[PDB]
């Protein structure tokens, strides 16, 4: 079994430059590719000793990728591998998906291509993008339409950072995100979404760190992946594979938007003070302090919960303590949907990183649950787009590219019949 | 690979992007004679956007001078810094046009511009991939309104696909250096408005305010004018020089800030700008390079952005910030003064970080706003320019070269129709 | 641009690049259970027949 | 067992200078190269070149042959009138050299048809060759110029004129061009700015990868009379793509995992031809696997599995089994200053398909356009020629493109 | 091994020939006094080409100096690389032609070119494997022209196999020193087309125009332009002297640039040539030798190559190089530049790499193009021969000496049908 994982963007190589940091440091492998069977799923072993990742940096920009070529892991990565264009598409959805987009993709995918014949029994792809930008958005989509061609029944598990409501850095992204989202619908089998503000008021809170930068967020992020791949990587009492995802969760072929949540994102000092057990991340997990998109599923009511346990966890007390939570009336599930959770332990703990400020847990939940707050997020995006597009700002640089008017209203009615489609499922 | 040809005309040119070649080699390590003497590998990276390798360490300017009287090009020659141009590419003509646009654009234009174009071409394929091109003129002179402008208008139907930055100071009745900075300041930027790509307003006016509140000069001489214009120029073209936690390109700035082809003027300001005195009181945190960037009495035009509106603004830091930080003071400064922001544009302002500082400071900053009060200047210009026309001075200068009377009478209506349509997004 | 267009449509038109060994494979692997198929058919009636 | 190697021109010795350093750094086994070879050459630069250099007590002084005056890029000049007077002392000394031998599975010939010397006098010692010895086998590896990179301007009245000579002459003909060899340079060894002495060194590894088989005891042998029936059809269809695998550099070899199923894949692939032509509009005729080194049975028998249920490349209607594989040993050697990495096994590809008929095609129109004008004729015909074999030897060639699309059918 | 065997004619051959003494000499290390200094090994193999040994490591050059006026011959043997010719080799006449073809050519030559020949012969058979003769003249001269030319004949009636090369210069109208230019260069090339095996066109606009415009000298004494013309003619015979990675005697180039037997007229350049000022704001590459090579402004003719097309064109490169960067320079102007070329002929260049770079250079290059422009000149030459003859200037001169009014009909004949074949190739 085998999982490729690609990134695409500025947001996306960074995101996986504390990935593999975080996987070498927990399979105990040097920065250089040496050992001083388990790593099977992500390294392929060179059989003179050096162990390779399966992965592809690709952007279209040079300056984010070459400082990885001379950070630590200049050895780690093959060289083929970390992809770079010779000019950013500068945040503009169309130039990546069309000016320079026909250009990039065509290159990553024969690369993509050796790295699955390479592979065995792949479970599939899992894709790191941001779609404020114009490389993760507009070559991402176009990427997702050939993979979707190419392979179909595989799971793509995308892990996208949306724009968030408030705090924002660039000022054409409402355009970027609904294009982005009109592709990212039939394409991605489970999309996961990340937002950053959430993430900022974590670190403020939780890790009480009040001056984070884009590291902080990034490792957290690895954590989350590394919950989520040990049932991959590792046994457990309670396994699950990423093909279970793609049934237990998502109702609808066209809901597959997922809020991600995990626990105990704690300090060095709290947790000498504090109590870990399962009960009480099993609460904390739930709780809309501790979640990774400014929405609230109190205003939403779920479909179906995942929940990732890692560390010294008997089952019997997962068991006790999802049924808490239903016995609880502050969150409600769909009438259609008796049973509501998807329950999973493993036995290995999560490893820290020096340099981190994850404290060492004794153990850990990672919960991925489906809701309609989701639909909240989506409208919210919607009013502002809209406000703008009526009087054509910012539109004469996505049309000079080789677009039309077209494909704006046809878009923005696709996303708009999304949100009727929320609507009636959550009655 | 991202690539910036750099061009100076007429004298205004010449000393600005003098002074501008000794700030970034000083950035890159180099010395005087032109031979590397840095020590960080960092500086090594990211040489080929502005400079070439000759042999041993010497690394030339890739800049081309243009003017045509040969006073300024000694002095250039003189200064130190001064030997590492290479002497061909002071393209350069003899008579002088003299504060008389129609000689810069018609008459002596037309046997000096093949030559720079020349330089130019050889300058632009001896390089692999075009970022775009730095004109740095000013709007009152001869030499370097007509005749650069001219270069502009041949540069753009040449390379279509590539941005062009020119940082133009543009004349105000306060500093009235010639007599008839109207007439060529109207013609201008009539070509400017349907040629270049991008603008950054500049005044001689406002710089003079700075040297004397924030500065706190003496004697402020040309040379510090400069210095706070070459400041501003390696701030912005940061980002590609050096990483960073977010990097924003010209290109990813172009689409960022202008929502219409025609809306491309802006007003430029530098943070921190601090006298010696108080250089020794202060802090260096986010919120203090904030509120002393977003300061209307930073502004380096005399366009006081408050009696306008702010279509889309954009600040560009240096050094190792936190990007929350960051994010946060932007949202600050457009929730409290929701009303001198546009109303159908939310989160007017881009946002990026560089890890890297300039020499001298820990941690600095660069605002760039597209406000629509820069038509105060528009109509500020006009007026001078109707009141001579409408009783015909100075125009036999003009007419006797070439120019007819509808030159002036478009260039009005063009000039007129811009400041309405600044008025009508206001 | 036709040239182009003809390219994507064909390229849709294949249905994947690794569909045509898939479908290969899957038909030679009917074409084995069958055969074993019909072997265990033919021994319970031979063993009926004594 | 030995086999001598005979080298032509200005091309020929310098490739022969990076074989033979490579055959001494390599090494009873020496037997069949320790040498047996003869360099020759109109112009005494480059052959003097080597009686200074470092290989100066290695060489018999003899063995070293040399002219007095160059052909200049002329065929006529380097095939009637110089080379008349040096052909002969050549060829009386390989012979003595033959009897030296006992054994001896063949001769073989470095030359570039280019050139005067190359082509010209290549010709002239392969019809002596051919009418004393006639069973012998006579490997020519020849270098064709390229379509779009190129030298000299007169070279496709050379290419022609040699042409005509290298069918009816030479049992296993080789062809290797310099575009394709600076693009397989550019892209696997990623050297942007490549000059001769790397081209001769890769084109020394085949070469060695295809005597290997005699020179060392392998799974699975092959002889110099094995490709002359294994690989060519009809009696005037021989003509060779070439390729290799792994070309790699030092730091990339490390990190990739080298095995037997993907560079059978990699030596397939038209970026990894010796030759600029593209196979993907031929049809394969048969191929010839050569594996050095770590290689057992079973994996190079599933590689060509998987090539032949492949569809992106197609054979002749005519051979299901349309292979021939060969195994040995020893794993190749590597020369301090080389920029191919240590490898444990590699695999060097020889074919036969009707690709090579398109570049004989592309090839008859540079060479009619000039000689419709009569372009340059009057220098080769003041040498001693005639009107009359630029026309035949016109015709020849079109006789072989009806041929090759006779056969592809 | 190959051996060269040189002969200088008239003013302009002599002193032409002692700055290529000059340099040879100090290329292959050999003193003022004629013994050898060099330090390197590869001095010593090939000076055969150029010398004979003959007592205590005596070299003397294989020269022949030949003249009509003595101040060239004491001139020569007053300076420097004076005292290394034999004193038997300075075969010299008495009285002196003084810029009359008829005296160079019919009346005093008849009792010289016996004693050349004499010398010549001798100094011929002293070496093994002849490959070619090289003269170096005038066609504006006497003695220069109406003599060498004469000795071109009957050279290339006795040995018709063995190559020759003629470095000549043609007068134009715009240097015109004598005013019976046209009477002689047009009756000189009668002889050239129908004698010469390949013939190096020169002239003087190109030369004065180089050293004002690239190289920038204030006083181009003749000392620098003959400097030039020797530096070219090192440059083509630099295969023989040295190994190199591709190796083109002279038989090489000849047919490769030849495509029909009369058109053998080339215009010539070399490269680098740089400033003083500028030499260190350079780089050394390939391209930038490339750039400087095809430029029309650089060719030693005042005949501009874009005014026709390129019928062949070749380039002998010299230094540690790569032959990839060789052949994709070649194929880069072969294809951005495709109407200048002839369409019925791929590949119009041919290139050649020598590993001996010039002392003081690292890489030097060579430019031999087979151009239809060349026709330009002569039409600019026969429109003055008719202009003359029309009416029988300074005929009388010619007349009264042999020949005869059918001579000059010959020579417009010949003349006008080549420019005609030019016309007919392009
Ligand atoms: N969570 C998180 N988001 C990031 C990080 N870095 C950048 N981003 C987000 O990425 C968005 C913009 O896209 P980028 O990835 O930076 O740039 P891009 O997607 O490659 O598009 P271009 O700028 O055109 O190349 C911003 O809105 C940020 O929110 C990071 O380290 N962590
Ligand atoms: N691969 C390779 N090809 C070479 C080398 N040297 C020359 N060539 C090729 O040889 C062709 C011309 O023939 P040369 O070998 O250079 O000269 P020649 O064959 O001896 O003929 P002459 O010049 O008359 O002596 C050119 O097209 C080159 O491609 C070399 O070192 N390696
Ligand atoms: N900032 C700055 N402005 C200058 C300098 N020198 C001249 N100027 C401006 O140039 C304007 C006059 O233009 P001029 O130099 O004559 O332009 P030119 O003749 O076309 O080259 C004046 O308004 C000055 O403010 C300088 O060194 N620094
Ligand atoms: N380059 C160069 N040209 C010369 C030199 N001396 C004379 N000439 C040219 O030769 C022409 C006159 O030739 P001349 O010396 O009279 O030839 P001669 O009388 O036959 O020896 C003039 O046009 C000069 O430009 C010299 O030293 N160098
Ligand atoms: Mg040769």
């Amino acid at each position: 079994r085998e999982v490729i994982s690609i990134h695409i963007g500025q947001a996306g190589i960074q995101v996986g430059n504390a990935c593999w940091e975080l996987y070498c440091l927990e399979h105990g492998i040097q920065p250089d590719g040496q050992m001083p069977d388990a790593f099977n799923t992500f390294f392929s072993e060179t059989g003179a000793g050096k162990h390779v990742p399966r992965c592809i940096f690709l952007d279209l920009e040079p300056t984010v990728v070459d400082e990885v070529r001379t950070g630590t892991y200049r050895q780690l990565f093959h060289p083929e591998q970390l992809i770079s264009g010779k000019e950013d598409a500068a945040n503009n959805f169309a130039r990546g998906h069309y000016t320079i987009g026909k250009e990039i993709v065509d290159l990553a995918l024969d690369r993509i291509r050796k790295l699955a014949d390479n592979c065995t029994g792949l479970q599939g792809f899992l894709v790191f993008n941001a779609v404020g930008g114009g490389t993760g958005s507009g070559l991402g989509s176009l990427l997702l339409e050939r993979l979707s061609v190419d392979y179909g029944k595989k799971s793509k598990l995308g892990f996208t950072v949306y724009p968030s409501p408030q705090v924002s850095t660039a000022v054409v992204e409402p355009y970027n995100s609904v294009l982005s989202t009109h592709s990212l619908l039939e394409h991605t089998d489970v999309a996961v979404m990340l937002d950053n503000e959430a993430i900022y008021d974590i670190c403020r809170r939780s890790l009480d760190i009040e001056r984070p930068t884009y590291t902080n967020l990034n490792r957290l992020i690895a954590q989350v992946i590394s919950s989520l791949t040990a049932s991959l990587r590792f046994d457990g009492a309670l396994n699950v594979d990423i093909t279970e995802f793609q049934t237990n969760l998502v109702p609808y072929p066209r809901i597959h938007f997922m809020l991600s949540s995990y626990a105990p994102i704690i300090s060095a000092e709290k947790a000498y003070h504090e109590q870990l057990s399962v009960a009480e991340i099993t609460n904390a997990a739930f709780e809309p302090a501790s979640m990774m998109v400014k929405c609230d599923p109190r205003h939403g009511k779920y479909m179906a919960c995942c929940l990732m346990y890692r560390g010294d966890v008997v089952p019997k007390d997962v068991n006790a303590s999802v049924a808490t939570i239903k016995t609880k009336r502050t969150i409600q599930f769909v009438d259609w949907c008796p049973t509501g959770f998807k329950c999973g332990i493993n036995y290995q703990p999560p490893t820290v990183v020096p340099g981190g400020d994850l404290a060492k847990v004794q153990r850990a939940v990672c919960m991925i649950s489906n809701s309609t707050a989701i639909g909240e997020i989506f409208s919210r995006l919607d009013h502002k787009f809209d406000l703008m597009y009526a009087k054509r700002a910012f539109v004469h640089w996505y049309v000079g590219e080789g677009m039309e008017e077209g494909e704006f209203s046809e878009a923005r009615e696709d996303l708009a019949a999304l949100e009727k489609d929320f609507e009636e499922v959550g009655a | 690979m991202r690539e910036i040809v750099h061009i100076q005309g007429g004298q205004c040119g010449n000393q600005i992007g003098a002074k501008f070649w000794e700030v970034v080699s000083d950035e890159h390590g180099i010395d005087p004679t032109g031979t590397y003497h840095g020590d960080s590998d960092l500086q090594l990276e990211r040489i080929n956007v502005y400079f070439n390798e000759a042999t041993g360490g010497r690394y030339v300017p890739r800049a081309i001078l243009m003017d045509l009287e040969p006073g300024t090009m000694d002095s250039v020659r003189s200064g130190p810094y001064g030997q590492i141009f290479r002497p061909d590419n002071f393209v350069f003509g003899q008579t002088g046009a003299g504060n008389n646009w129609a000689k810069g654009h018609y008459t002596e234009g037309a046997e000096l511009i093949d030559s720079v174009l020349d330089v130019v071409r050889k300058e632009a394929e001896s390089c692999d991939c075009l970022q775009g091109f730095q004109v740095c003129h000013s709007l009152g002179g001869g030499t370097g309104s007509g005749m650069g402008t001219l270069l502009i208008s041949k540069i753009r139907e040449e390379y279509p696909d590539r941005m062009m930055l020119t940082f133009s100071v543009v004349p105000s009745p306060k500093v009235s250096d010639t007599v008839v900075e109207p007439y060529n300041a109207t013609l201008s930027v009539h070509q400017l408005v349907e040629n270049a790509d991008e603008c950054m307003v500049l005044d001689n006016e406002a710089l003079y305010d700075i040297c004397f509140r924030t500065l706190k000069l003496t004697t402020p001489t040309f040379g510090d004018l400069n210095h706070l214009i070459s400041a501003v120029m390696s701030g912005i073209t940061c980002c590609l020089r050096f990483p960073g936690q977010l990097n924003a390109d010209l290109r990813k700035l172009a689409v960022n800030l202008i929502p219409f082809p025609r809306l491309h003027f802006f007003m430029v300001g530098f943070t921190p700008l601090t006298s010696r005195g108080s250089q020794q009181y202060r802090a260096l945190t986010v919120p203090e390079l904030t509120q002393q960037m977003w300061d209307a009495k930073n502004m380096m035009c005399a366009a006081d952005p408050r009696h306008g509106r702010y279509l889309t603004a954009s600040a560009l830091f240096r050094g190792r910030m936190s990007t929350k930080e960051v994010d946060e003071q932007m949202l600050n400064v457009q929730n409290k003064n929701s009303s001198y922001f546009v109303e159908w544009i939310p989160n007017n302002v881009k946002s990026s970080v560089c890890d890297i500082p300039p020499k001298g400071l820990k941690m600095s900053a660069t605002f760039i706003g597209n406000s629509t009060a820069i038509q105060e200047m528009f109509k500020r210009v006009s007026e001078q320019f109707t009141a001579m026309f409408r009783r015909k001075a100075f125009l036999h200068w003009y007419t006797g070269e070439g120019m007819d009377e509808m030159e002036f009478t478009e260039a009005e209506s063009n000039m007129n129709d811009l400041v309405s349509e600044y008025q009508q997004y206001q | 641009s036709e040239m182009g267009s003809t390219l994507t449509t064909t390229r849709n038109n294949m249905g994947g690049i690794f569909s045509a060994k898939e479908q290969s494979t899957a038909v030679q692997k009917r074409i084995k259970l069958l055969e074993n198929r019909l072997e265990k058919a033919y021994v319970k009636y031979n063993q009926s027949i004594t």
